[PDB]
């Protein structure tokens, strides 16, 4: 299905570009989830759909902003794996810019649950642990009121299973023990330890009584609740498991709720997140602590510098592409703009001098463009400019041997001189010697230059 | 379509076609446009099969590669047509000349269509006939 597959990728981006922002980031969270596998081309539409979402909300909205940086983080991390990739580079420029006005078939991986044991000395605080549990529901329970009987019926208001904690055996415990077993399992398997701390801690009806410590009161922090997020990812995709071995072991297909996980409400989430915390807000009841056992696109300019240092290395063997989408980006920080700024403005010098006597085609066309805007970033921003007025007047000695690439390397010098003068002449003498050996037989362009940049 | 054409298209058909009665089978699309020279993605030969019981025939295989090579056709007439005028080649065309080489015979309508043309052509006055070919061929 060609134009059936373009007319719903023309239809998701018009009820996009129609709507606010918030739906917009609730999709930009699939968005950030689907731009894994960029490197098909229609999961880089959805990419585009998204730029087109970044260049809309760049303004006011550029909760969700982490996610915009991770996103932009993962995409120039898979991006620079290998047309349809200079379509992506030219997206990123305008979400390269968006993001610096913000720094201005389903499968689920379950883990083996019943492999690793567990120490006796958190097996004495699962006596209290189930207890408590059990008592939470029934203490649920008794917000309905209900009372013991003998058949089970759900209309006479009995439920025969309300017992006390004497009158429970080892395997009337054993059916609430295994979630809370192997949930414990799948905690501690992972390499992670909860030790010592100090010591903790409407009328009734019928039946067992707990007067269980209230649980409608208890929060724990922000990484905290991340381990409790990433636990409730885990028991959902375990129950999302145990229905797709159950959906076809009648002889059919799936249920339509097999989505990513970002996609669904909030009390799906919300209940496998309840089953995480019962632990966890029971801990921090007693005391336990849970142990583990902007400037993301500021940080990632130096990696990304570094990554252009290599560029440059290796660029000009196809790569060109890849190097022009590095100049854009330089670019899109260029008109979003501190000594990681001046690391930055050294790897540039590197990415310049890297190939300077081998001034493929398009990246050296593209290559004045980036240094106007490493000039307008120059302009927008230590006595290494000396060494690199050198480097400099190397490369226009690699570049005015030869079609008016003596006239592009002037145009640079204007551009370096304009970026320094705007806020030693011994490379100035070295560029006046140029001029009086390659003036009198392009030229006049570098005369008016010369002229001019000489400040 | 033309003498050649059409017989090229019954040629390969009928060469490809066995038992007589101007049926081929179902999978013999991707083969009888390689034998024409013809290798487009999937998606676009699946459509023309399902625009064809499973028996793929004749006439909308005539009247479905017609519609081929009428866009191919439609891209070098339109260049060669304009090709004729603006003699220093690069499809820009004032706007004088733009009522001089419209006003042709055939439609040669009145005022109306020229100003069609004039109210909206993007007149600079020198238009490119890229603006024409969006606006006119919707």
């Amino acid at each position: 299905k060609g134009c059936s597959l373009t007319k719903a990728q023309r239809d998701s981006i018009e009820v996009c570009l129609l709507s606010r922002p918030s739906m917009m980031q609730h999709l930009l969270r699939r968005l950030v989830f689907d731009v894994p596998l960029l490197n098909k081309m229609p999961l880089k539409l959805l990419t585009n759909h998204y730029e087109r979402c970044w260049k809309y909300y760049c303004l006011p909205g550029g909760a969700s902003e982490e996610e915009l940086h991770l996103s932009r983080k993962l995409f120039w991390g898979i991006f620079d794996a290998l047309y349809e990739q200079e379509l992506f580079k030219l997206a990123l420029p305008c979400l390269s810019a968006v993001a610096g006005a913000l720094p201005p078939n389903f499968n689920p991986q379950p883990v083996d649950t019943s492999n690793i044991t567990i120490p006796e000395k958190l097996e004495y605080f699962i006596n209290k642990y189930a207890e408590h549990s059990h008592d939470k529901w029934s203490m649920d329970k008794l917000a309905n009121g209900w009372i013991y009987g003998e058949i089970y019926s759900d209309s006479s208001k009995v439920q025969p299973l309300m017992k006390p904690y004497k009158l429970l055996s080892e395997k009337e415990k054993e059916i609430y023990r295994w979630p809370i077993k192997e949930s414990l399992k799948t905690m501690l398997a992972w390499g992670w330890r909860i030790e010592r701390t100090r010591e903790g801690d409407v009328d009734a009806a019928h039946g067992y009584s707990p007067r269980a410590i209230d649980m409608s009161n208890v929060t724990l922090s922000r990484d905290l609740h991340a381990m409790a997020e990433m636990m409730a990812e885990n028991y959902h995709n375990i129950w999302a498991k145990k229905k797709k071995l159950e959906l076809e072991s009648k002889g059919g297909g799936n249920h339509p709720l097999l989505v990513p996980y970002d996609t669904l409400t909030a009390k799906e989430k919300a209940k496998d997140r309840e089953k995480a915390q019962d632990i966890l807000k029971f801990l921090q009841i007693n005391g336990y602590a849970v142990s583990r056992g902007y400037f993301l696109s500021a940080a990632s300019r130096p990696l990304c510098s570094g990554g252009h240092a290599s560029n440059k290395e290796k660029e000009m063997v196809f790569c060109k592409l890849g190097v022009l989408v590095r100049h854009r980006i330089s670019l899109f920080g260029n008109d979003a703009t501190l000594h990681i700024l001046g690391q930055t403005l050294d790897a540039r010098t590197v990415m310049k001098t890297g190939l300077e006597s081998v001034k493929f085609l398009d990246n050296a066309a593209e290559d004045l463009e980036k240094t106007m805007e490493n000039l307008k970033q120059g302009q927008f921003t230590t006595t290494v400019a000396l060494l690199p007025m050198l480097s400099s007047l190397f490369e226009h000695i690699g570049q005015h041997q030869f079609l008016e690439d003596v006239q592009v390397s002037c145009y640079r010098i204007l551009t370096s001189l304009y970026a320094l003068g705007t806020s030693v002449e011994r490379q100035r003498s070295a560029l006046g010697e140029c001029l009086a050996a390659f003036a009198g037989a392009a030229f006049l362009e570098t005369h008016l230059d010369k002229h001019n940049i000489y400040s | 379509l033309t003498e050649e054409q059409i017989a090229e298209f019954k040629e390969a058909f009928s060469l490809f076609d066995k038992d007589g009665d101007g049926t081929i089978t179902t999978k013999e699309l991707g083969t009888v446009m390689r034998s024409l020279g013809q290798n487009p993605t999937e998606a676009e030969l699946q459509d023309m099969i399902n625009e064809v019981n499973g028996t793929i025939d004749f006439p909308e295989f005539l009247t479905m590669m017609a519609r081929k090579m009428k866009d191919t056709d439609s891209e070098e007439e339109i260049r060669e047509a304009f090709r004729v005028f603006d003699k220093d080649g690069n499809g820009y065309i004032s706007a004088a000349e733009l009522r001089h080489v419209m006003t042709n015979l055939g439609e040669k309508l009145t005022d109306e269509e020229v100003d069609e043309m004039i109210r909206e052509a993007d007149i600079d006055g020198q238009v490119n006939y890229e603006e024409f070919v969006q606006m006119m061929t919707a």
